[PDB]
Order: C-alpha cells, then sequence, then structure tokens
RNA sequence: GAAGCUGAGGCCAGUUUGACUGGAGGUGUUCGCCAUCUCCCUCAGUAAAAACUAG
DNA sequence: CAAGACCAATCTTTACACTCTGTGAAGTTTTT
DNA sequence: CAAGACCAATCTTTACACTCTGTGAAGTTTTT
DNA sequence: CAAGACCAATCTTTACACTCTGTGAAGTTTTT
RNA sequence: GAAGCUGAGGCCAGUUUGACUGGAGGUGUUCGCCAUCUCCCUCAGUAAAAACUAG
C-alpha cells in the first residue's frame, strides 16, 4: 500500500500549527523568502540554510518523518536513506575484477523542478488545499523547493541543506537509477551509487569498463533528465582501485573474492594524533595543527572562568575526536564481521589502531581528574 | 565447510538478505508468513538454473529494481587439497582440475601460489546469478562446465515434509544416487550377461540368448551415472520395497511412514557422506509434523547418535572414525521439541536461525544464542525454556505471583494483545546464562524485578545502600568511558545522583513505616526512566503491593464482603439447632466473633438450609459486616495504614523494603505487628488460610473485580480504562508490552 | 560557445634585483600522489542526510 | 555539443438499439 | 436317530534338457 | 581512426591409494 | 594517414577564342533524382550464385 496524503493529511499531521493561521483565513502559502534562507559559502560551493524559527523549518522537518520516509526508492542508492552507508556502496563490487568510477557534476543544483513535481505527483492526491486558488502538491514544493537569488534564471531550485534535499533527490533520481541498473545488468556489471558518485564494476576478464562506449552509453542516459558526467573526476582501474582512500583490490579471476581496506593516506591524521600524545605535546597544540578546532576569542560565552575554559574545551574536543574515529573504525569492524570482507591484516592493523585510541583516551581521562 | 555464505537481493520476500558461519546443524525457526520456505525455493531455483533446467524465474520483492541476485560462495578448500595433490591422478580428479581450479591458479605467480600452499588454505568460488526485469538470467561465469561441476561436487538434496508420499520410499534411491562416487569403466554389460547366464541356465547360452533377443526389439538411450550406481545397488541388496517394523507400509500410519522416512534417509546421507568428496546440502521442512513429542525427541537423538558415531576428535579415534565435513543439514521446524533436543544433543555444533519480517514486508534472519558454557542450564533445559524460542515477547519475572497474575484469563480476556507474550520466571543466574540481551533486535524483552534487588533501606540507620547489581547495572550505564558526547549529559546526571543517594540519610516516621518526605514512586520513575535502554522494570513494591493500593481498597473490600457472604457455610450437619443454640450460648452483639467463628467456616460445598436458616445467618453476616467496617475504619487511623496492613499481612513490604518476617527478626514496629496478628487471629480467621503467596488469593481476587467491573460499566474502552485507573502499575506493564508487540 | 579548478594573507627554503612556487624518506606501480614499510604560522568561515558508541 | 534507451502506480475492459439481427439509412566518514 | 455347513496358520510357485526347440523316441456370581 | 559485444558443434565429469580414512610424509532482377 | 568515385572516344546544345558540362515536361516531397501522372552515336568488354517460365 502505498503512501497518500490529502487535506487532512496535511492539515493534521503535517502542518499541526505551522500553517494553521493559512488553513483557517484560506490564504495561500507563501513561497520560501530570502529572509528566511542565510547563504554559505564553502569552496566554490554555495550552501542554502534555513532558519529554525521559521515554520517552513519545522513543516520540511515533519515531512522527511512521515512522508518522504515511505515513499519506495532504489536499493542502488545507498546514501541519505535508512540504513544506507558508504561502506555499501563500497561492497558489492568485492565481487569485480575491473573497476569504474563517475560523477554527476552539480547534482544537486542539476535537479529539475518539474520533474520533482512529477515524481511526487502520484503519491500525492490531487486536490486544492486553499479554496481554488493553490493545490496541495503546489503547496507541499512550495515548502520543499526554493528560488535561487543568485541565479533566478534557473528558477525554483532544490538546494544543498535544505533538510529535505537528499530524499527528494533520490526519489527524483530513482528513474535513472532503474535505468542505468538495468543497462548495467544487462551488461553483467554490478552497479551502485551514493549521493552523485556511481561505481561500476566487472566480474568478468573483459575491457568494458575501460571503453569510451561505456562513458558514452552512461552520459547518453543521463541526458534525458538533463544530468552531466563530471570528466575530471572519471577513473578507470583493473585489479584495484582507490576511491577517497577506501581502496577495493580483487588479484583473482573465475569466482573470486575481492578485499576493502583504507590506506595509510586515510589514517595518516589519527596516526599523527596519537603520536602527537605519546609526545606529550600540549592539546592546544595538537587540536589546532590536526584537528583543525580552535576556540575563537568572540566564542566564549563567560569572562568567569577563561583559563580553565579553554583547557576544558580542547579537552573535550580531543576526546570528541577520539571517540568518532575509534566509533568510525569500530563501524568498520562491525562492517566486516557481518559481511567478511575488509582485509584480515587490515583487521589487524585496526585493532591496533583500536586499542591504542582506547589507552589514550583512557589516558586523558585519568589526567582529567589531576 | 561446506558453503561459506548465500545471499538473496530482491527475490521473493528478501530485500537483502546474508546467511552465513554455517553449522553442521542449522535449525530454522520463525513466525508463519517469515519467508522460511522462500530460502527453499530460491536455493532450489538457483540449482535448477545451476543445471541449466527450463523453469519459471522467481517474483521480484519490489519492481523499483530492475535486477534480482542470488549469490553462492562454495567452499572448495577440501576439493582443491584433493584435486591438487599429486597421488589423485583419476579422470575425474583430471576433470575437477582443469575445470575449477585451472584458470584461478592460472593467475597467481610462484610467490602467491606457495604462499597458498604452504599456509592455511582457504578457497572460496563466488556464483552469482542476476535475473533481470525481462526474465532473462546473466551469470557472473560464463562458462556452463563450472557450473554443472559446481552442482554435482555440492548436490542439494530437498525434502517437504508436508507433501511426502508415505506409501512409496522411491525418492530415496535417488538421492542415493547423488551421494557417492566410484569408477564403472570395468563393469560393461558383457561380463555382466556371461556371469549371470553361467549362474542362471540349466544349459549355457540360454540367458544370453533371451538378453540378446530383448536387447534387439527394444531402443534405448546409454545409462547415465546415477542410474548406473541404482541399478548396482538394487541388484546387490536383499530387497527393494521398504518395509517398517516387518509390517507393510499401507498398514502402518502416517506418522510412523514420515519419520521411518525421514529417519532412513537422513541415516543413509550421513552414513555415506563419510568416504567421499562430494559434500550435499540438505533441506527439510517441517520435520516434525505428524510427530508425537516423543518421536520427535527420538528423532533427533538418532540423528546425534549417527552424527557422534563417525566424528573424530583429539579423544575419540580409532576404526570407524572419520574426519570428513558433515552435510550442512538445514530443517524448518515449528516444535519446540524438536528445537530443544538439537540444542541438548549438539550444543556447539548447531545454530538457531531466526526469521521475522518485518513492518514493510522483508525478512530479517537473525542467530538466536543456543550454546551455554553450564552444565547444569543444559542438563535442566526443558521444554518450558525451548518454549522461549518461539516467544514474540518475553516478560521475566522473579516470583510465581506474577506468574499468577500475568496468566489471569480474565485479564488477558481485556488485553489480547499481551496474550501473546510467554511469562517466565527467571532466577538471576538463569537469566544470565540465557542471555536474551543477546537477542533483543530478535525476541524482545523485559525484566520485572523490585525495586528492594537495588537498594536496601536500613531503618536502624536511616541510610539506602546499594547492591551489587545497581553498581553492575550503573557499569554497564556508565558508557562515557570511550565515547563522544550526546544528548547523554541527562543520563550522566541521573547516574551522579544514583551514586549520591549512598551517602543521603533519611528520616522515617511510625517507627519505620513511612517516609516523612522521600518519594520511593519518584525514585521508582526516574530508575525506570534511565533503565528502560536495559529492558528492566523496577516496580516501587511487590506484587502484592502493586495489586493491593489505596486506590484498590474499596473493591478488595467488597471482595471481603463477598468473602463474607457466599463462600463459607455452617460448620454443623444440623443447621437448625446448631446455629439456635450458638445464638443462644452467644449474643448477636457482645460476642458476635465467637459466634461468627463457631457457625461459619470456609467450605467449597454448599448444602442447601431451611428460608429461616438463610435469613439467621444473613442477619449475622450482616451485623459481622457492620462490626469489621467498624472496627477496620476505629483501629486504623488513615487508609494507608490499613492499606499497608493488608500488604504486611498478605507478605507484601511496607515503603521501607520489610517485609512482616523481616519487621519480626528486627523487631520494629511492635504495636502494628501486634494489631495484624490480633486481626489475624481474631477477626479475619477464615482469611489466614488465605493469606499466604501461594494460596491463589491473587487468581480469585483479579476474577471477581474483573467481573464485578464489567458488570458496573460494559463498554470494552471503558473497562480497560476503569482497568488502568484500578492497577495503575500492572495495566502499565501490559500496555508496554503490547506496544512493543505492535510494533 | 561548451568543460574544468581552488578560503584571505605572512616568515623561511627553491625560481626572481625583485616577485612567484614546496616544507620525511625508502620501495613498487596501472605513473594515479596511486599503493606499502619505517620515521611551517595566523585569521575568517564552517548547511544537510545517513552509517557507526569494538567484543 | 547531442542522442536512441524517458521508472512503477495510478481508475469497472465486457452490447446497443428502431433494426430480435446488424453496427445504419560537542564526534568521525561520505556526497560536497 | 442323523446330516450338508469340518476354523485360521503353517513351509521358495516360477525351465529342463540329448533335442537351441519340444515336453520324447476365608467372599459373591456363572458354566456345572 | 578504433572499440566493448568474437556463432554453435565438437570428445566418458564421477575415487585413489601405502594410509580402510585422508588427499601426504540465348532471359530479367539483386549483391557488384 | 584513413574514406569515397566512375569503360574509351566522337557530332550537336550550354560554359570557353578555344576546351570543358547535359540531351521530356508537369506535380509533390524526407530535397533523396526520391516518389507519381502524362508523353544523341560508335567501339570494346561483359565472372558467379539465387529467385522467377502469370492463372
Ligand atoms: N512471489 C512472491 N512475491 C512476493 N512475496 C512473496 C512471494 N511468494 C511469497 N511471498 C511472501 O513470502 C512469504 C511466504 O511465506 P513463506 O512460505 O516464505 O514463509 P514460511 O515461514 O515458510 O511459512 P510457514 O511458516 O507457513 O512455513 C509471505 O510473506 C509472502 O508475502
Amino acid at each position: 500500500k502505498m503512501i497518500l496524503v490529502d487535506k487532512v493529511f496535511y492539515e493534521k499531521i503535517l502542518s499541526v500549527e505551522s500553517f494553521k493561521e493559512n488553513i483557517i483565513t484560506q490564504s495561500a502559502i507563501p513561497k520560501i523568502s530570502n529572509k528566511e534562507v542565510r547563504l554559505i559559502s564553502s569552496g566554490s560551493k554555495i550552501f542554502y540554510a534555513i532558519n529554525n524559527t521559521s515554520p517552513h523549518s519545522h513543516v520540511q522537518l515533519r515531512l522527511n518523518r512521515f512522508f518522504l520516509s515511505h515513499i519506495p526508492l532504489n536499493s542502488a542508492a545507498k546514501a541519505f536513506v535508512r540504513g544506507g552507508s558508504y561502506l555499501k556502496y563500497l561492497e558489492p563490487h568485492i565481487y569485480g575484477s575491473s573497476y569504474c568510477r563517475l560523477d554527476i557534476s552539480s547534482f544537486f543544483n542539476n535537479i529539475s523542478f518539474d520533474d520533482v513535481k512529477q515524481s511526487l505527483s502520484p503519491y500525492i492526491k490531487d486536490e486544492y488545499l486553499i479554496g481554488t486558488e493553490q493545490k496541495l502538491i503546489d503547496a507541499i514544493l512550495n515548502s520543499v523547493g526554493y528560488e535561487s537569488p543568485i541565479r533566478k534564471d534557473k528558477g525554483m531550485i532544490i538546494p544543498m541543506g535544505f533538510r529535505t534535499s537528499p530524499a527528494i533527490s533520490n526519489i527524483v533520481f530513482r528513474k535513472m537509477d532503474l535505468l542505468i541498473q538495468d543497462f548495467c545488468a544487462k551488461k553483467g556489471v554490478i552497479y551502485s551509487r551514493y549521493a552523485d558518485d556511481m561505481l561500476f564494476s566487472n566480474p568478468r576478464e573483459s575491457k568494458l569498463l575501460m571503453s569510451d562506449y561505456f562513458i558514452d552509453e552512461i552520459s547518453s542516459l543521463l541526458s534525458i533528465m538533463g544530468f552531466n558526467i563530471n570528466q575530471s573526476k572519471y577513473i578507470s582501474r583493473e585489479k584495484e582501485i582507490s576511491i577517497n582512500g577506501y581502496v577495493i583490490e580483487n588479484k583473482g579471476g573465475n569466482g573470486s573474492i575481492g578485499t576493502i581496506r583504507l590506506s595509510k593516506s586515510k589514517l595518516n591524521t589519527v596516526l599523527k594524533v596519537t603520536h602527537a600524545l605519546a609526545q606529550n605535546i600540549p592539546y592546544k597544540n595538537i587540536c589546532n595543527k590536526y584537528i583543525k578546532v580552535r576556540l575563537k576569542e568572540k566564542n566564549i560565552k563567560y569572562e568567569s572562568k577563561k583559563d580553565e575554559f579553554e583547557k576544558k574545551y580542547y579537552r573535550d574536543q580531543l576526546i570528541n575526536y577520539l571517540g568518532g574515529y575509534r566509533s568510525y573504525l569500530i563501524s568498520l569492524v562491525k562492517f566486516h564481521s557481518e559481511y567478511k570482507c575488509v582485509n584480515s591484516d587490515f583487521i589487524i592493523q585496526i585493532n591496533g589502531i583500536l586499542n591504542d585510541i582506547q589507552n589514550h583516551i583512557q589516558k586523558i581521562k585519568k589526567n582529567r581528574r589531576l | 565447510m561446506t558453503i561459506e555464505s548465500i545471499r538473496v537481493k530482491n527475490l521473493l520476500s528478501f530485500d537483502d538478505v546474508i546467511l552465513r558461519d554455517f553449522r553442521d546443524i542449522n535449525c530454522i525457526i520463525g513466525r508463519n508468513n517469515v519467508g522460511k520456505s522462500n530460502l527453499l525455493k530460491v536455493i532450489r531455483y538457483f540449482y535448477a538454473k545451476l543445471e541449466n533446467k527450463k523453469v519459471i524465474p522467481l517474483d521480484f520483492h519490489t519492481n523499483y529494481n530492475a535486477v534480482g541476485e542470488i549469490t553462492f560462495t562454495f567452499d572448495t578448500t577440501r576439493i582443491k587439497k584433493i584435486v591438487t595433490s599429486r597421488k589423485n591422478n583419476g579422470r575425474f580428479h583430471k576433470h575437477i582440475y582443469n575445470t575449477l581450479f585451472k584458470s584461478s591458479s592460472v593467475k597467481l605467480n610462484f610467490e602467491e601460489l606457495i604462499a597458498r600452499k604452504n599456509s592455511t588454505n582457504k578457497s572460496f568460488f563466488s556464483l552469482t546469478l542476476t535475473i533481470c526485469k525481462d526474465d532473462s538470467v546473466m551469470w557472473s561465469v560464463d562458462d556452463p562446465k563450472v557450473r554443472s561441476l559446481l552442482a554435482t561436487l555440492y548436490p542439494f538434496l530437498y525434502i517437504e515434509t508436508r507433501h511426502i508420499d508415505l506409501y512409496d520410499w522411491n525418492p530415496i534411491w535417488k538421492l542415493i544416487s547423488n551421494l557417492n562416487s566410484f569408477n564403472f569403466d570395468d563393469v560393461d554389460h558383457d561380463e555382466l550377461v556371461n556371469f549371470l547366464d553361467e549362474k542362471i541356465s540349466s544349459r549355457k547360452g540360454d540367458y544370453k540368448k533371451y538378453i540378446d533377443r530383448v536387447v534387439s526389439v527394444i531402443d534405448t538411450k546409454p545409462y547415465t551415472y546415477k542410474e548406473k550406481v541404482i541399478n548396482y545397488i538394487k541388484v546387490a541388496i536383499k530387497g527393494d520395497s521398504f518395509v517398517n517394523a516387518g509390517e507393510e507400509l499401507f498398514t502402518q500410519s502416517d506418522g510412523t511412514n514420515s519419520n521411518k522416512f525421514l529417519e532412513t534417509l537422513l541415516h543413509l546421507l550421513i552414513t555415506l557422506t563419510r568416504t567421499e568428496f562430494i559434500s550435499p546440502i540438505v533441506y527439510i521442512d517441517e520435520p516434525e509434523v505428524g510427530l508425537h513429542p516423543k518421536l520427535a525427541e527420538s528423532f533427533v537423538s538418532n540423528l546425534n547418535k549417527i552424527y557422534s558415531k563417525f566424528k573424530k576428535t583429539s579423544e575419540l579415534s580409532g576404526p570407524g572414525r572419520y574426519k570428513t565435513p558433515y552435510p550442512n543439514i538445514f530443517y524448518s521446524t515449528h516444535s519446540p521439541s524438536i528445537l530443544k533436543q538439537t540444542i541438548k544433543l549438539f550444543g556447539k555444533d548447531q545454530q538457531v536461525l531466526h526469521f521475522s519480517k518485518k513492518k514493510d514486508g522483508s525478512t530479517r534472519v537473525n542467530k538466536i544464542n543456543s550454546t551455554y558454557s553450564d552444565e547444569r542450564f543444559l542438563n535442566i533445559f526443558s521444554d518450558n525454556e525451548a518454549r522461549l524460542f518461539f516467544s514474540e515477547y518475553i516478560v521475566f519475572v522473579e516470583g510465581a505471583t506474577e506468574l499468577e497474575l500475568f496468566r489471569n484469563l480474565s485479564l488477558l480476556n481485556l488485553y489480547p494483545a499481551f496474550s501473546l507474550a510467554d511469562i517466565y520466571d527467571a532466577n538471576e543466574v538463569i537469566l544470565a546464562n540465557i542471555n536474551p540481551g543477546y537477542s533483543k533486535a530478535s525476541i524482545p524483552f523485559v525484566i520485572i524485578k523490585d525495586i528492594d534487588t537495588l537498594i536496601d533501606y536500613s531503618i536502624k540507620t536511616e541510610k539506602f545502600s546499594l547492591r551489587p547489581l545497581f553498581e553492575k547495572m550503573i557499569k554497564e550505564l556508565t558508557k562515557e568511558f570511550d565515547y563522544y558526547d550526546t544528548g547523554f549529559g541527562r543520563v550522566r546526571k541521573e547516574i551522579d545522583l544514583f551514586s549520591d543517594i549512598q551517602s543521603s540519610t533519611k528520616k522515617h516516621m511510625d517507627s519505620g513505616l513511612f517516609f516523612k518526605r522521600f518519594s520511593l514512586h519518584n525514585l521508582s520513575s526516574r530508575i525506570n526512566k534511565v533503565s528502560r535502554k536495559l529492558n528492566r522494570y523496577f516496580m516501587t513494591t511487590t506484587i502484592e503491593g502493586a495489586l493491593i493500593n489505596e486506590q484498590s481498597l474499596p473493591y478488595f473490600f467488597n471482595w471481603i464482603g463477598d468473602v463474607i457472604l457466599t463462600q463459607m457455610t455452617i460448620n454443623n450437619p444440623n443447621p437448625d439447632k446448631f446455629i439456635e443454640a450458638m445464638r443462644r450460648r452467644y449474643n448477636i452483639k457482645s460476642q458476635v466473633v465467637p459466634l461468627f467463628k463457631s457457625v461459619f467456616c470456609i467450605g467449597l460445598n454448599h448444602p442447601v438450609y431451611s428460608s429461616a436458616v438463610d435469613k439467621q445467618a444473613l442477619r449475622i453476616k450482616l451485623s459481622f459486616l457492620n462490626y469489621l467496617k467498624r472496627k477496620v475504619y476505629s483501629d486504623f487511623n488513615n487508609e494507608k495504614e490499613i492499606v499497608l496492613a493488608l500488604r504486611l499481612a498478605f507478605g507484601g513490604k511496607t515503603e521501607t523494603q520489610y517485609t512482616l518476617d523481616k519487621l519480626r527478626k528486627d523487631g520494629e514496629a511492635e504495636l502494628f505487628r501486634e494489631k495484624i496478628k490480633n486481626y489475624k487471629n481474631n477477626e479475619l480467621f477464615f482469611l489466614e488460610p488465605q493469606m499466604t503467596k501461594t494460596s491463589g488469593w491473587v487468581t480469585t481476587f483479579l476474577n471477581y473485580t474483573i467481573e464485578k467491573i464489567t458488570s458496573e460499566e460494559s463498554d470494552d474502552d471503558r473497562i480497560r480504562q476503569k482497568l488502568s485507573f484500578i492497577f495503575p502499575e500492572i495495566i502499565s506493564i501490559i500496555e508496554q508490552a503490547s506496544s512493543s508487540i505492535e510494533a
């Protein structure tokens, strides 16, 4: 039974109180104004952040909780989904012998809003929420989408960091996930996707993934709804590939099993932090030099205790970083225990690093009481 | 081993399911409609497509996926050892080498090959079948010889015991043909014919002529290998048709026939798989259907006897014991007897798999802990404990009174959902070695205890003291040892005050029967809120205290009135003259207590008396009711004292967690104890046999209360709300269990 | 036209009479900074979703 | 630069009339 | 006087030779 | 210029040995 | 580099003071000589396979 939303569904469990005034006075639900959205710059990328006090944030959150979480997705989408994780994206490819990796350029900016409307239409009943002026689907997309002030030409845009944007991206790209999965299956290729990074693997002894034909076919498919392939990040290798530090290897031939292991570049930062901890480097220097976390003087809440405040903050930040990396490798260990696909010697190295991390966190906590 | 893993993606009821770490016996348990046989169908289709049979592809779980994948990881370490060695130069060995392990050792170099040879050999063969949306099937290995050889080496034997043809056991022979491997080049059809003709002829040559005639007339196809071995078996043995204990099959039963069929087949499997390198995977559905519990237990016992008779270890060795790996035996059962005997007789060689279909519809496979380190628990393991594996929600309790309460038929009538939860009283050691927290996700549970197990207040010292269970619980709850910040600051604060409670002191009143300002209700609520993460619920007082609260005083009193009116009779075969004599000797007003002692006594049987006798008895009973009402409301200052006295008489605890026996031993509250003893020995003597915990007063109380309140109120929602108001403690636990069951 | 790229500066080293480029080595390699072994500072600004808290 | 291949769900598919028959004139990591 | 109907179990029923084909030249009650 | 996808048929695939168990020390038209 | 193209000449017309290009029109059209209606000569050289001899 698919999820259906009617007028009562929006008015009772979705809106609750965010748009009570609009529904009692029959006033049109307004666009997300620029006053509610702040524009952050990170790299060349631009992020859009909504203010929490606005009712749009709350209705986005309850939309995410109750509506977008029930629409079926494609199993090739491993990101932003309940139970999906990067290791799951990198696992089906342990069976492959040749690997290829593609990227979609500006995935979130290139999502057409009309495609979002078409994708969400079957799951929302066609009614008139506000008299005969605004339809229910129109109000919901008014809640979900946004108009970019920097680029007014392209009109309504699903922005980065709008709470509901990832789930909507998965839903609107389910069509292409199905198309590309069908094509790869007919070619005998294992396909998976994380956000916009696509990974293909051939378990047979063939050069299909290294050919220009495969790129051309994937691009031809992606042009159906207007996406493009980032040519700078295209990668194709044999018997071993490294994706953001996680190395998948398969030296075997017929019926062989590969292994996934993080490399030393990935563990460089944690190894350096443990080395600095063993060298009795002060905590402030460790936090600033490696963890790029610093206590700006404008962030200090009170002037009553400041010398103690800085030390406690840096102690807590080091504890939090060590615990975070401890849980990141525990995730690796759990994934290996569930699937048995991580390198055994790398499992030994993980165990050693985890014991070192635990001992260092114990030492820091013991020093906290001194 | 035989099979390393089996993975199903988007086929039938499975979304993404991986089964691994197989043991010699794999018991599959789970509710109806969870996919237990869907595993059978998936494996059967995979093996049918392995031999290039023409079958319909299986249906996709959801149509939003363009693929459906089945992955099998065969374990070819032993076959690699078999074939790689230089001694085995046979033609079957040469074929296995040239098909499987060639082109795989080809890619490796000398260093890696030598490393594989010298070190602990571990070789796997992964085969993936992908069904596209247009019913096409694509393999990950494009050599059909490889797939046929894999089917031959690791045959799949499959039985649904429900649809067994009882009166014809022919399908046994076929399966036997799948098991054993040997040579047939030397045996032609000429030497055998000459041998038979020489043995069967009054004149030499006749039988050969007969066989030549039959061969010339007919037109046939050369034998396959399995037909060859079947024919040689059937000629060699004394008889073909099967007989159960000297009696023909059609005269015997159905359960006996199925039991004997399964027993002989499994015995043949284990006996014949000893000498060969062919490692079958056998799947039995319902090994228990139509079997008496004793027969199912005996079936598993005989299976284990055969399994252990051929098993070789460091201590057991000699003639007749083999190191050859046993076939992977899966069987899906719904019988606690099969599972109980499997666990008790196999130990570490068995695995229990739980199949549950979640909320969306996908199947989940989990491993339930079935290995115990305690020999005493293994020996004492019985049907009651093994029943827990089939539970949906286990409510562990401490004493038999909770069992009496939570199993009440009338109480379960108004809460049907809680009828699906099995209540099992668990000692601390039993609860420790069961390990219910290991499953949790598979079988949700809750452990119900009294707050006395945590804190032991001392009246003399006016101090709380922490039991070691509290320290152990705090130790698991101080998660922050190696963690990062989260919204757990409230938890850290609560643990800080839980440690602080030791140093604090609280005064008591009425010689240690109440708290001046401390609210044990607040402490219980905080403890339960904190410890919900550990699935433990602590009640403020004992279960008797939970039943008998200040709010439950009226109905309980009504019960006393009813227990005053109906269930006693006259202690004499002559009610008229006896009642007259006791009315004469004992006054109505001044000596009502001895008069009621002499006249009325508790009796299940109620003889019918004369109308005047009924009138006299009714007047006496009403007078005694009024006298007890006045005496109870006079001797006790407030309702709370009466409730505490009732709790203590039945065996409960005070606010300070003290029983009547504990108070008597410590000597405190002499006045209250004397009042209770006076009420028990003088006015409430008839209730004295019902004062004990095991006397069953809980059942009668709950039955009467439910019947009375249903008489007062008709609607079921109204009756449930009245139950919640009148017993705020028990109804809360039932509601929580039902809510957890629904999800 | 289409494609792609990175926060703002300050000493020190290398290329420049006056400003621009990097701040472990070894080994192998598909040459990708890709893999494996051993051993610079400051100041801004830092949205969202999911996985993960060994046993 | 530009293009074939653009999810899977979603709603009475069984006769009419003049014509008895014819239909029409405060964590890590990843995407980023 | 004399008479039809006189349990159900209990044991290799599959070919031979000369003839390649033919078979042969110290309780009650019941029976009592 | 250069490249994934390079027919379908065609041959005993069932055990070995020391080890009773372990695997090893003179027409038209089309292509043209 | 890869791709593609057609037998050798002689008057006459069109482009050229002196040699090169075509030898029914109408209509429509994907503009392909593609479709539909109506009504230049000479001389060489010309392998193979299949279909087809209305009814
Ligand atoms: N073709 C199919 N497509 C989708 N789901 C299917 C299909 N066939 C069966 N199912 C699902 O799989 C389950 C079928 O029950 P199944 O026999 O697999 O379970 P089971 O535990 O063996 O049952 P039982 O306990 O009665 O033996 C149901 O949940 C059903 O919805």
